[PDB]
């Protein structure tokens, strides 16, 4: 019934099924080894970075409105994955996320954990530039609200128009995976680089935003667990930066 | 929002053809610019006008030229003309479609020195009659020198051993070109403009030059203040650890 | 090098990623990717860099900012000469591109202002 | 003549033919795989942590009396091989020593460049126990002298008797080489891994002490250079420590 997977340390477990969604049918892989000529070269982590990076837990209560992180820079002090963001300039990689949702036979709620490429936000205060450290900081989850924002240095933070200004009942068309603990408790989302270049600067640019927005609201007895911590369990695969030597 | 230049990791295809020496000097540029009107105002202003033609006016064509030692190719010569009319007092007319003549002028052909000239009825001179409105007309020259290629520079000289002009040649001789108007008069005088591009084409360069470092100071030598092989700094090593 | 044939020396070429950065020390350049050029086995030392790619989409450019990488040299021991010879010397420096090297989006040049 | 080695980054340069010297005969090498059970495993740097680390350089005057540097300990801030010092418990490691002198033809002299293994020293003032900064920096070239020594908390640094009570003429059954300006200008010593245990702790025990002492003294010119700058590089082949991971 239960499955044991080790990269390196330290080890996870999982169900024997636990619907695995891969992001759109394309596994995460190289640069298939075409890097003749030496002007160009890439370079492996050692191999490798590839471990499991498990974040801090969120309390998803009875008014939790959402959480959001921005990738890679969730995990900029995160080990070996968090120094060769600073010691390289362009970077690419792929992830394997693993959302668990730590409930009872007697909670109830459903779960939406979306993969977003290129989630641009726009600002709570529009005509004004917000921080961005409002947007991500260096592992922190940033939450959502269920009121509009009037922050003059921050994102638009209304979860039913997502932050970035459409239907939040839209955001399926994303890779996604429905956690209803009616059913389940487990999300596997597993999503290769995607961008418009093969490689970019891993400080300056947020890939993909992985969401995960409560649809049904969490409700229980008062005498239960009034918390219900998520999990969010990270693991890079198949990374890859530039050359920093000659010739 | 505003400037950075960025690595931005390439795949390998390795592209050369914007290299070539037909993407690089085949190009149309402009390279004159004639100013003629429909009746005589001054001296450089006349009913006519002319250009000897030479690749040594425009220095960006100059500079791109001048990084080969001889050169051959073959001239597309179109021609953008416009008109308009002078600040009179009173401009209502109803004037006919003006027909321009520019006149291609071989090496050994009769130049006019006047309107009405003999020069202007030459068979042996190419002539393009076109009228105003249509699509802009174009010529195509052959490669005319004497000899096997034309030449950028020319260490010598034009005279009998050691005399007459420093670096001057006739084996660069293209020929001329002459803009007039073939309508004999209007009711309210009318200048116009012709702008003459050049496309070289089938472009062969020989024996590669150092581009040039000093600005020009002359059309026809290759006279040069001094100046600096490149830009000055502070310090030879760096700092900001 | 361009000293005498008796000047005996140690020089420590270092290279910095387009990342980052200039080095502040000899120690600092040795723990990167450098190359011990010594004068009394070799004349000249040549060495290929990869990474230059720069696009800029202004014209003149007032100064945008550039993330290409460096190189610098450092004295890993000093010049070492017999008596009856010059102190001081010359590098020289060459630079040129190789057999790969793609250009594209030809424009006109700024170092002309006719 | 001459023969470019990179490791890595960067190259350095030697000659031909160079007279490399072998430790003991023996070529440094790994544990030979019998590595089962799962109880005492070993872990590799990547590979590798093998490329050339150069020390700064001495200045050979007319007065010098020698130089020692005690290894692992002289690596101790250099790059990937001082951190694996502190991020594992025990070790092994074997060297490639090189030591040029930069000298023209007008001056003269000869170096003995000693691998010692063991080198144990005594104190200046015996019934006193000496500083383990008078033994070894952290990467600086620690200096024998002409006289003895009367220092309180220090080592016996008479050259003659070479630190360890013995004749400096004797340290020739150890791995050496002469570099005699008349004829040579450098010294490849490669030295094993030589211990009584298979793996040690590198921050404690100091494996062995390179020895570059002057037995003809420099004698030049006045008009010539005044200094003859001695360099040190050093390449750690085939290092090794304990695995740091379960089961």
């Amino acid at each position: 019934r239960v499955r044991s997977i080790t990269l390196g340390n330290s080890t996870i477990t999982t169900q024997e099924c636990a619907n695995v969604v891969v992001g759109y049918g394309v596994w995460p892989t190289y640069l298939s080894d075409h890097e003749a000529t030496a002007v160009d070269q890439p370079t492996q982590p050692d191999v490798a970075t590839c471990r499991f990076y498990t974040l801090e837990s969120v309390k998803w209560e009875s008014s939790s409105a959402g959480w959001w992180w921005k990738f890679p820079e969730a995990l900029s002090d995160m080990g070996l994955f968090g120094q060769n963001m600073q010691y390289h300039y362009l970077g690419r990689t792929g992830y394997t996320i693993h959302v668990q949702c730590n409930a009872s036979k007697f909670h109830q709620g459903c779960l939406l954990v979306v993969c977003v490429p290129e989630a641009e936000m726009g600002a709570a205060t529009t005509d004004h530039a917000f921080n961005h450290t409002k947007l991500s900081n260096i592992g922190q989850a940033m939450e959502f609200s269920a009121k509009k924002s009037t922050d003059q240095t921050g994102p638009q933070t209304a979860v039913h128009n997502a932050g970035m200004g459409v239907a939040v009942g839209n955001l399926t068309i994303f890779p996604h995976q429905w956690i209803n603990l009616r059913t389940n408790n487990s999300a596997t989302i597993v999503m290769p680089y995607i961008n418009s270049v093969p490689m970019d600067n891993m400080y300056r640019h947020y890939n993909f935003t992985l969401m995960v927005i409560p649809f049904a609201k969490l409700e229980h007895s008062p005498q239960a667990s009034t918390y219900v911590p998520i999990t969010v369990t990270v693991a890079p695969m198949c990374a890859e930066y530039n050359g920093l030597r000659l010739a | 929002p505003s400037d950075t230049m960025q690595t931005r990791h390439v795949i390998n295809y390795h592209t050369r053809s914007e290299s070539s020496i037909e993407n690089f000097m085949g190009r149309a540029a402009c390279v004159y610019i004639a100013q003629y009107a429909t009746e005589k105002v001054n001296d450089e202003l006349d009913r006519y006008t002319n250009w000897e033609i030479t690749t040594r006016q425009v220095a960006q064509l100059r500079r791109k030229l001048e990084m080969f030692t001889y050169m051959r190719f073959d001239l597309e010569i179109t021609f953008v003309i416009t008109s308009s009319q002078r600040t009179s007092t009173t401009y209502a007319s109803d004037s006919p479609p003006l027909t321009h003549q520019v006149m291609y002028v071989p090496p050994g052909g009769p130049i006019p020195k006047s309107y009405e000239d003999f020069a202007w009825q030459t068979s042996t001179n190419p002539s393009v009659f076109w009228t105003e409105g249509n699509a802009p007309p174009r010529m195509s020259i052959p490669f005319m020198s004497v000899g096997n290629a034309y030449c950028n520079f020319y260490d010598g000289w034009s005279h009998f051993s050691q005399s007459g002009v420093y670096g001057y040649t006739t084996l660069n001789n293209m020929g001329h070109l002459y803009f007039r108007h073939v309508n004999k008069s209007t009711a309210y005088p009318v200048n116009s403009v012709a702008r003459v591009y050049f496309k070289p084409k089938h472009v062969k360069a020989w024996v590669p030059r150092a581009p040039r470092l000093c600005p020009y100071l002359k059309a026809r030598n290759v006279n040069f203040n001094v100046q600096g092989v490149t830009e000055s700094r502070n310090k030879i090593t760096l700092d900001r650890s | 090098y361009c000293g005498a044939a008796m000047a005996t020396g140690k020089f420590l070429i270092a290279y910095s990623p387009p990342g980052a950065g200039v080095p502040g020390s000899r120690r600092d350049a040795m723990l990167g990717t450098h190359v011990i050029w010594d004068v009394g086995l070799q004349s000249s030392c040549v060495l290929c860099v990869p990474w230059i790619s720069q696009t800029n989409y202004r014209y003149v450019t007032s100064d945008a900012y550039t993330d290409a990488g460096y190189i610098t040299c450092w004295y890993q021991t000093s010049i070492v000469t017999p008596p009856d010879i010059p102190t001081t010397s010359t590098i020289l420096c060459f630079v040129s591109a190789c057999n790969d090297f793609s250009v594209r989006l030809l424009r006109d040049t700024p170092f002309i202002t006719q």
